[PDB]
RNA sequence: GGAAGAUCGUCGUCUCCGGUGAGGCGGCUGGACUUCAAAUCCAGUUGGGGCCGCCAGCGGUCCCGGGCAGGUUCGACUCCUGUGAUCUUCCGCCA
RNA sequence: AGCCAGGAUGUUGGCUUAGAAGCAGCCAUCAUUUAAAGAAAGCGUAAUAGCUCACUGGUCGAGUCGGCCUGCGCGGAAGA
């Protein structure tokens, strides 16, 4: 039960993390310098049902938003705390736009600084949610409004984690793993961890790395923090693997899949889907789960598009 | 339609429409909508002529138009297109423009008369012609 | 302020007043006009 | 990835420039051009784009071009904010 | 002298056009509506809005405007 916070800076994502799973999130020495999510950072909950559901945090900030657009790839649900204190903020609602053009199946509105304000403020910012919820076209969203530091929507919550599907895959798909983070731990090479898109993978299974061009066996896996012989798609999944590829030509947003890619296109067609219309041919950024590329959109018949 | 607002005699040419680098923003100020600069902007254009820098009075309100009204072609490049010559001096006791004659301009100038101020036609014609004759211009006389 | 031995009236707003004995300039609407002991 | 920095013309280098873009310098392609050179200029680096007739293998349309976008501002390569790109240095890459 | 009000229109005015429109100037160096209206004496601004002023009215009620000769004083005038 994958559940990816989003939200607004430093409206208490990361006090929610602790709050449920008590994991660290800064890795780099910055973030901890700086105490702000500057990149990602993932949390777990391990527990005795033996599903472990995956929490990604990521900056609200744009400058940042490569990397959140990195962690965006395979989310079974999406979570985007909104403080009861502002409402909803502009970059909150910047990423309902973004989920919503992104087809994500649900998400969960969860309103944080309840203790702060009174009652009243939080039925307001409830009403206020639940309107914006049709602004966007969403259909079910389940509004908890809970202070993470007293822990007071947790139980409420918990139903909901429950509630949460994840995403079964059909047998019959080419496997496909966007490559996340590449750090070499000192036992046992690379180690790049990254979302599987489709398929299943074993130690002794041969990859396909995109961008380098090279096959690379599976030395070892963790399913998440659960350490396998074989992964399956809708999770991250960290992935040991060997080859005569190297960290200097890794880069992220590289596809590990199966059989040789044909090579890449610059072209491409996409449907459209937008609050307002977009004119042709003008330079925009593409974001794409893990991939940024700069490039020029033309129109076609209506909501149809060239990239 | 309301207290004074905005209006003051001041427009370019009638060929353009909302024009950019001139004033853009500077129309835009206000609320009167765009419009009423472009498609009602033409109807005094080519109503004689296209391109003629007549001043309108528009008193920009809130409440939605303002009554169209683009009145008086102005003396200074009429003396220009009328006469022919659109070259003159600058120089008005320094050099003699050029020479036009009073059925011209004494007659063409009627036109304004009515907006025109004057105690009498030949108040207006001294006037605009006081104006004329130190255009650079010596009109015969 | 300024010392200058010559205090000239510089605006229409500048106007001459004896203050402690010295003379002195002030031009209301523009301070750098504002003088001292002509 | 992050912080900060340099650069991104219209052939390159530089002076730049807020009044409408220009110029100094340079390499090359030739013409005017000599026995070759050298020099002088001229001519030129002709740029791209959505779309068009197209495969026309090309050629036009209109539009644009100081990387691109945005705002001033009265008017921007000119100011500035961004945006990336390349480029410099440094912070850490902890299943 | 205050107080209360005006202090135009053809005025983005010929050249010279970012734009100089009373507001460097080419040139404004007219005249006219009436009280004159400076094709403008200040600022505002790219220049117009904007306010002013000269200037022409109204309230007010007894003295008032700006210079010349001037005699005497003030600043300029800081050292052990
Ligand atoms: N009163 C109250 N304050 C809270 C609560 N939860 C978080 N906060 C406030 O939020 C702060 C921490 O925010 P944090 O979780 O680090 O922000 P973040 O949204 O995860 N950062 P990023 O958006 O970049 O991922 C705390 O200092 C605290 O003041 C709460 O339950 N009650
Ligand atoms: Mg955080
Ligand atoms: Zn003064």
């Amino acid at each position: 039960m994958i559940i990816a916070t989003a939200g607004h800076v430093d409206h208490g994502k990361t006090t929610l993390l602790q709050a449920i799973t008590g994991v660290n999130a800064d890795r780099l020495p910055e973030e901890k310098k700086r105490g702000m999510t500057i990149d990602l950072g993932y949390a777990y909950w391990p527990q005795p049902d033996g599903r472990v559901p995956g929490f990604i945090d990521v900056p609200g900030h744009e400058k940042f938003l490569s990397n959140m657009l990195a962690g965006v790839g395979g989310i079974d649900h999406a979570l985007l705390v909104v403080a009861c204190d502002d409402g909803v903020m502009a970059q909150t609602r910047e990423h309902l736009a973004i989920l919503q053009l992104t087809g994500n199946p649900m998400l969960t509105v969860a309103l944080t600084k309840a203790d702060r304000v009174d009652e009243a403020r939080v039925d307001e910012v409830e009403r206020q949610v639940k309107e914006v919820l049709r602004e966007y076209g969403f259909a079910e969203a389940k509004l908890f409004i809970t202070a993470a530091t007293e822990g007071r929507g947790m139980d409420a919550l918990r139903e909901h984690l429950l509630q949460l599907p994840e995403r079964e895959h059909a047998s019959q798909h080419s496997f496909r793993l966007a490559i996340d983070r590449a750090f070499t731990v000192k036992g046992a090479g690379l180690v790049v961890t990254g979302t599987a898109l489709s398929g299943e993978v074993k130690v002794g299974d041969s990859l396909w790395l995109t961008g380098v061009n090279k096959p690379m066996r599976v030395r070892a896996l963790h399913a998440q923090n659960q350490p396998t012989e074989t992964a399956n798609a809708g999770q991250r999944i960290a992935l040991n693997i060997a080859g005569d590829a190297e960290k200097e030509q890794i880069n992220r947003g590289d596809w590990l899949l199966a059989d040789v890619p044909p090579e890449p296109f610059t072209r491409v067609i996409v449907e459209l889907q937008t609050h307002t219309p977009l004119t042709q041919w003008q330079p925009l950024h593409i974001h794409h789960a893990a991939s940024h590329v700069t490039g020029r959109v033309s129109l076609l018949e209506d909501n149809l598009a060239e990239l | 339609a309301k207290k004074v607002q905005a209006y003051v005699k001041l427009q370019v040419a009638a060929g353009m429409a909302n024009p950019s680098p001139p004033v853009g923003p500077a129309l835009g100020q206000q609320g009167v909508n765009i419009m009423e600069f472009c498609k009602a902007f033409n109807a005094k254009t080519d109503s004689i002529e296209k391109g003629l820098p007549i001043p309108v009075v528009i008193t920009v309100y809130a409440d939605r138009s303002f009554t169209f009204v683009t009145k008086t072609p102005p003396a200074a490049v009429l003396l220009k297109k009328a006469a022919g010559i659109k070259s003159g001096s600058g120089k008005p006791n320094k050099d003699k423009v050029g020479k036009i004659s009073r059925a011209q301009l004494q007659e063409i100038a009627q036109t304004k008369a009515a907006d025109m101020t004057g105690a009498d036609i030949e108040a207006m014609t001294r006037s605009i012609e006081g104006t004329a004759r130190s255009m650079g211009l010596v009109v015969e006389d | 302020m300024k010392v200058r031995a010559s205090v000239k009236k510089l605006c229409r707003n500048c106007k001459i007043v004896k203050r402690d004995g010295v003379i002195r300039v002030i031009c209301s609407a523009e301070p750098k006009h504002k003088q001292r002991q002509g």
